[PDB]
RNA sequence: CUCAGCUUCUUAGGAGAAUGACGUAGCAUGCUACGC
RNA sequence: GCGUAGCAUGCUACGUCAUUCUCCUAAGAAGCUG
């Protein structure tokens, strides 16, 4: 069941992204919509987990909005 | 005997030709007539063995395209063919004919040798544009690439015939455009020239060469000089659809019409082009008998207004985009200028003028208040220009400063469900039940994109002497319901707090301006509508729903004065169809309590061979050509026989076209023109999506009968049928009481209907769909490519062939034959993965704590009941999953109430939720 | 509920009731208050009766009061905002140019269409992408609608200022498309 | 509901009613104790309903009291529940990519750019410390989110390009932390 | 953040039907007192 | 044998309380379909 727990984990990537004020961003919230709407829809396992990796990555530059540390533990 | 008779074809013209014929014999091909004798009628598809056909040459030795067919006839028609061709030689439009006699055994055999002709005829043209078939279109293919409208290779791409697919397809077709033109006004020459000659005979399409040389001149019959009567009812009127596909008259847009010159710069403050329409009306339709009115609001009855607006969607493609619209008009009132819209210029029903103005008004009540602040002529008059070019569509002002983005949220989630529904074995590694349905986001400029949507909507003209049966036979349709005018006291409303369009979004909900306004000014609105126009600027919102396909639906939400007044006319019609049982119209027919297996049923009214068809229109409502929705509008409001007079009736329809069809879209803080198509926000959208689907049904079944033969129908009562029912179409000006009867039963008994939208399921009888007498699958994609403009490809067709399986897919709800109380019924089950993601993606976050939303999953379980007797388990274990849920829902709701107060809730009525008695009984026909 | 005339009644029956009850235990005695306590019953249950009705219809009157006093007053309110909003858009549109254009009118009806296109001095285009910019407003002055605009502004679509020579190819990319520029109409 | 005044009376009638039936002692005592218990049983009957609608009217106001808190408190704490559910999510997924990615950027080498995806293109990751560039960064190879990127031009947070051999072991104290790495997917 | 249809659930109100209970009026029959 | 009052049984009408059920007006929460 690895495959379809990825296009719930975008689904809620981009919620918390959505509620870290990214939609101002009017090119980050595009690249960040098309990663998520491509990870939906996403036939291979492969491709949706690399979309999740560079979304992923779009929540991991912002520098101090997430505290990695507090979640990760 | 070869070279003797080919140099004797190769006369005076001096011409080197390459002979087509084996032997000098005569050369059988598959063409395209319109045929209409004392044996068959139609427009269809026959053999042509009559002529020996040579193909010249130019110099360097190649085919160039232009033909010297030889008829061969007795000495009789050769005869009345030399004479009729002696009297129309000095017209130009007429190809050089050349009559000899040749001997080929023993005796003289007369020769119509018609020079300089060329391959394909207009009828092969205009039946290659109007039955179109994927699989095999190579009379459209050679015309195109003959006539250097595209290459030879412009066919390898992956769909070139989609207009939906590649746009481009359009420009390819209108590259046809000169050459029809060029058609049109041969044939008023050719008109012309047999009135001077006094000539009396039928013009048919397959006798005009693609140039426009008309070349049979067999049943002329001759009168005195002056006195000729060329029928062109079944010319004009197969040409129509053909004449707005290939855009004929854009080169009429050019300074002397020559194309390579510059546009005519029309002065902006023109409106009123009736001089125009009626000049091009006398330039290319001279001879067509039927008087036109330029402004509709002249005309006589329903069928009238039809003639005239098809009419001027036509000659309304050459006049500028920014003439069209409202007028505006300075108003004082009290000392105050306003710039009130005073009338109207439509696109089809031509100019239209208020005949309530009254300048130098003292008091403002609200109802006037009302009218002026829905009018975008304040708005858009106040407005600075903007130039959007995010857009084809017309762009009229910027109503704020700054354009608005407006993203789409990506959807909450449920987590504590998909960890129980992964927990109970659901969503593993490849299994037939899957998450499907999400919730897609959308960047910041997903309105304007799916307003943009609209350029697939383009100017289409309708062959109108086939509508103005179709609309009859689609009346008979909707004689079983009644309906007229209602006072304001009588209006349902379902819910008033829903908001109310634009500007009125500004200050309340629509149940301020319900509330607000007494019942007699809210009447006299509704009075004041029916003797003028009122202009209205719709509101396209966004739809925030979850979908298996990431298009950002957009809804037309409709300003409280169109919708308020809507409502009043159309409200006894509507709850009328939505009342009656065993109708075509399955709209208020539930599909619970056996209400479905009553549709199924109903659908399988005695059709002797019945296999099930079913389409979905691709972009219903961004698709559907004006003059359809025209007509929609007119079936529903024939109803008003005697509450309203003509003048009502007609200012009624222009209300519609101003509010719905062609209207000002606030599409995210800027005033855009919508093309075209309906709004669907608006009253009648659902009963006019119906009718259009009615209208598209028949239309294939027309054109499915006529195309035939017609003398390989082997059933004689169908033979007959389809002789009066061409007649009947263009060799009637009337309507045909009796046979529009008699073919709206042979449709009942042979094409029973279940119409719902844009949701169809048909019941055809399988032998005659098969021998051609009643409609199919391609006789439908032809009649949406040359009337809708979107060529339907299979991904929305079904076809199924066992009924007890029932329809393959109708309103999204799959059917299945089960057994339940000792006889077997047809129960709608849904797509499992839409349940599941109904389930575990939910709009809101409050709803994702489902501790307090038990009453969702009860009613997703409803839906999903069914499933829990599919063949498949892991389909069917999608209800089991729901009610597991509830029961165990309700034990943490238990629990978290105990906790924070202690307050054991009273069972007993809870405990149904999660027992599959309660939802069984939700499919029995008690009730 | 202790009133109205009846509960009066009702009270003295009972009274009696109890105080005759002891005196007579049955026979004429008890049959008598018997009946006369029913008949105060019956009495005291239809004028409850009329007195929940009555009640019930003045509440209901009430409350429609109040209900058709807040649309009331909600529709001087709405009637008040909409002439406001006409006012303040009557005063605004351009007076000089829009009489100008009506005033050359034949019958002086003109398409609204027309109205902000030749009357209006400000133009918002909407720019999707560089090459559109490129062949549309090049240069801080261009030509629609048959006038020269001159630009002032062009945002993009975080509402951030964009400087014109910002604006080229290479940086085209960094930009957030689409960038709305508002031009000023330069005579 | 056998615990309000009214259910006594059902009891003593009742209870009578009992001692009638085996005694048997004529109709008319049985019509008087039908009479009473008919009474009895009226009484308790409306005190019965009032209770059990008055019981229905508190269970109504507790399950719409803990429906508006519950939904107050879930929409109030939704910032924080959602990262939680995000990289819950996220560990338990157990992926290389993410986990190696999460690990990374929980000491400070988060990317100054989505991470591409193409055959070749920049990203530009920052290093707080040298224990990082040892973990990751060697040579000309870089290891971040389990791909080989090409090391181009190490920056130095003062924008100074250094040279990667400056970079080794005990010599990091001397530049100045964090770096910028520049890098491009090598496939 | 539109038009329309359908369905589930909760409360308020109105009408009707059935059952139980109380009360008043009227009628059929049985018995004691006063009457003839 | 008949009448008045009283008691007992039965039936008709009317007025209240309660339970259940059905339908219909309205308000609220929710789901699905085009
Ligand atoms: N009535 C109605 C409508 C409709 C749909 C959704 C709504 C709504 N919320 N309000 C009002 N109307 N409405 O139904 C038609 C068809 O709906 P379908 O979901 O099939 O969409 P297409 O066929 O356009 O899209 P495709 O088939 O390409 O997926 C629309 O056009 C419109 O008129
Ligand atoms: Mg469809
Ligand atoms: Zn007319
Ligand atoms: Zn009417």
């Amino acid at each position: 069941s690895k495959m379809s727990d990825v296009k719930c984990t975008s689904v809620v990537l981009l919620s918390v992204l959505q509620q870290l004020r990214v939609e101002s961003s009017s090119k980050l919230w595009a690249q960040c919509v098309q990663l998520h709407n491509d990870i939906l829809l996403a036939k291979d396992t492969t491709e949706a987990f690399e979309k999740m990796v560079s979304l992923l990555s779009v929540l991991l530059s912002m520098q101090g909005a997430v505290d990695i540390n507090k979640l990760c533990e | 005997d070869a070279q003797s008779f080919l140099n004797r074809v190769c006369g005076v013209s001096a011409a080197r030709l390459t002979p087509c014929g084996t032997g000098t014999s005569t050369d059988v091909v598959y063409r395209a007539f319109d045929i209409y004798n004392d044996k068959v009628a139609g427009f269809a598809k026959f053999l042509k063995t009559n002529c020996c056909r040579f193909q010249e040459k130019d110099e360097d030795d190649n085919l160039i395209d232009s033909y010297f067919v030889v008829k061969r006839h007795t000495f009789s028609n050769y005869q009345h063919e030399e004479t009729i061709y002696n009297l129309l030689k000095d017209c130009p439009a007429v190809a050089k004919h050349d009559f000899f006699k040749f001997r080929i055994d023993g005796d003289m055999v007369p020769h119509i040798s018609r020079q300089r002709l060329t391959k394909y005829t207009m009828a092969d043209l205009v039946y290659a544009l109007r039955h179109f078939d994927e699989g095999n279109c190579d009379t459209l293919k050679e015309i195109l690439v003959t006539y250097n409208c595209c290459d030879d290779d412009y066919f390898n791409k992956k769909d070139w015939y989609d207009f939906v697919e590649n746009p481009d397809i359009l420009r390819v077709y209108a590259n046809l455009g000169e050459r029809v033109r060029q058609a049109l006004l041969k044939t008023v020459q050719f008109c012309d020239a047999m009135r001077n000659a006094g000539i009396v005979g039928v013009l048919t399409l397959d006798n005009q060469d693609l140039n426009g040389n008309w070349y049979d001149f067999g049943d002329f019959i001759q009168t005195t000089p002056g006195s000729g009567v060329p029928v062109v009812d079944s010319y004009y009127s197969l040409l129509m659809p053909i004449l707005t596909l290939t855009r004929a008259l854009t080169a009429e847009s050019h300074v002397d019409t020559d194309l390579t010159k510059p546009y005519i710069k029309w002065d902006l403050l023109k409106y009123d082009f009736t001089e125009e329409r009626l000049k091009l009306f006398d330039r290319y339709f001279k001879y067509w008998d039927q008087t036109y009115h330029p402004n509709c609001v002249n005309c006589l009855d329903d069928r009238c207004i039809l003639h005239c607006a098809n009419f001027n969607v036509l000659f309304s493609t050459v006049f500028p985009p920014t003439s069209f619209g409202p007028l505006v008009r300075k108003i004082f009132v009290d000392g105050v200028p306003f710039v009130v819209s005073t009338g109207y210029h439509f696109r089809e029903l031509g100019v239209v003028h208020n005949q309530d103005v009254n300048l130098h008004s003292s008091r403002l009540s609200f109802k006037e208040l009302l009218v002026y602040a829905a009018d975008p002529a304040m708005h858009a008059a106040s407005g600075n220009l903007l130039l959007d070019k995010r857009t084809t569509c017309f762009s009229v002002a910027a109503l704020t400063n700054n354009v608005a983005f407006q993203t789409v949220k990506p959807g909450n989630f449920n987590k504590d469900f998909y960890d129980f529904a992964v927990s109970k074995g659901f969503f593993k590694e490849g299994s037939s039940v899957e998450l499907k349905h999400f919730f897609f986001a959308q960047d910041g400029n997903a309105a304007i994109s799916d307003y943009d949507y609209y350029r697939y909507n383009l100017p289409t003209m309708c062959d109108i002497r086939q509508l103005l049966f179709v609309v009859e036979v689609v009346d008979k349709y909707f004689d079983c319901y009644d309906g007229g005018c209602i006072n304001a006291n009588q209006v349902i409303v379902n819910n008033l707090d829903k908001s109310a369009g634009f500007p009125f979004n500004k200050w309340g909900k629509a149940r301020l301006y319900y509330d607000s306004m007494s019942y007699e000014d809210q009447d006299a609105l509704f009075a004041y509508t029916k003797r003028n126009v009122i202009p209205t600027i719709t509101q396209m919102n966004l739809k925030y729903a979850i979908s298996a396909k990431n298009r950002a639906r957009t809804v037309a939400g409709v300003s409280i004065c169109s919708t308020m007044t809507n409502r009043q006319f159309h409200q006894k019609l509507l709850k009328s169809i939505a009342a009656t049982r065993g109708a075509t119209v399955v709209i208020g027919t539930s599909k619970f309590y056996g209400g479905w297996h009553n549709m199924l049923k109903t659908v399988y009214s005695d059709v002797e061979n019945p296999h099930l068809m079913g389409w979905d229109y691709p972009k219903c409502d961004r698709a559907m050509p004006n003059m359809l929705r025209i007509m929609a509008s007119l079936v529903l409001a024939r109803k008003h026989t005697t509450c309203c007079s003509l003048s009502h009736r007609f200012y009624r329809l222009a209300n519609e076209c101003a509010q719905v069809l062609s209207e000002m879209v606030m599409c995210g803080g800027s005033l855009y023109v919508k093309p075209g198509g309906t709004s669907s926000g608006d009253a009648t959208t659902a009963y006019a999506n119906s009718v259009f689907n009615i209208c598209q049904a028949v239309t294939a079944n027309v054109n499915a009968l006529l195309s035939t033969d017609g003398n390989k129908i082997a059933d004689k009562y169908v033979r007959n049928l389809q002789h009066r029912l061409y007649e009947c179409l263009y060799r009637n000006r009337d309507v045909d009481t009796d046979f529009v009867n008699e073919f709206y039963a042979y449709l009942r008994k042979h094409f029973s209907m279940m119409i719902l939208s844009d949701d169809a399921v048909v019941c055809f009888n399988s032998t005659y769909a098969s021998q051609g007498l009643v409609a199919s699958i391609k006789n439908f994609k032809s009649v949406l490519y040359y009337q809708n403009n979107v060529f339907m490809s299979e991904a929305k067709c079904w076809t199924e062939t066992d009924l007890t399986k029932g329809p393959h897919e109708f309103c999204s709800q799959h059917t299945m034959l089960v057994k339940q109380g000792d006889d077997y019924v047809y129960l709608p089950y849904p797509d499992p993965s839409r349940i599941l993601g109904a389930g575990c993606f939910v709009d809101d976050i409050v709803k994702t704590d489902g501790t307090l939303m038990i009453e969702r999953f009860v009613s997703l379980a409803i839906d999903a009941y069914p499933l829990t007797k599919h063949p498949n388990q892991e389909y069917a274990d999608v209800f089991h999953l729901y009610l597991q849920y509830i029961r165990k829902l309700h034990d943490e709701l238990t629990g978290h109430m105990l906790d924070m107060y202690s307050v054991m809730l009273t069972n007993d009525n809870t405990s149904r939720y999660w027992e599959p008695e309660f939802y069984e009984a939700m499919y029995t026909p008690h009730t | 509920f202790s009133s109205l005339p009846s509960y009066a009644a009702f009270a003295t029956a009972q009274e009696a009731y109890e105080q005759a009850v002891a005196n007579g235990d049955s026979e004429v005695v008890l049959k008598k208050l018997k009946k006369s306590l029913n008949v105060a019953k019956s009495e005291f249950d239809r004028d409850a009766a009329m007195q929940r009705k009555l009640e019930k219809m003045a509440d209901q009157a009430m409350t429609q009061m109040y209900k058709q006093a807040r649309s009331e007053d909600k529709r001087a309110k709405v009637t008040s905002a909409m002439q406001t909003m006409l006012f303040t858009m009557l005063r605004k549109l351009d007076n000089d140019a829009l009489n100008n254009i009506i005033n050359n009118a034949r019958d002086g009806c003109v398409p609204l269409n027309i109205i902000p296109l030749t009357t209006a001095a400000k133009l918002m285009v909407v720019i999707p992408d560089y090459n559109t910019y490129k062949n549309t407003c090049d240069g801080t002055t261009f030509t629609y609608a048959s006038a020269l605009w001159e630009i002032q502004q062009v945002v993009d679509a975080d509402s951030k200022i964009v400087q014109l020579s910002e604006i080229s190819m290479d940086n085209s990319p960094n930009l957030a498309w689409p960038l709305i520029v508002t031009a000023l109409r330069a005579n």
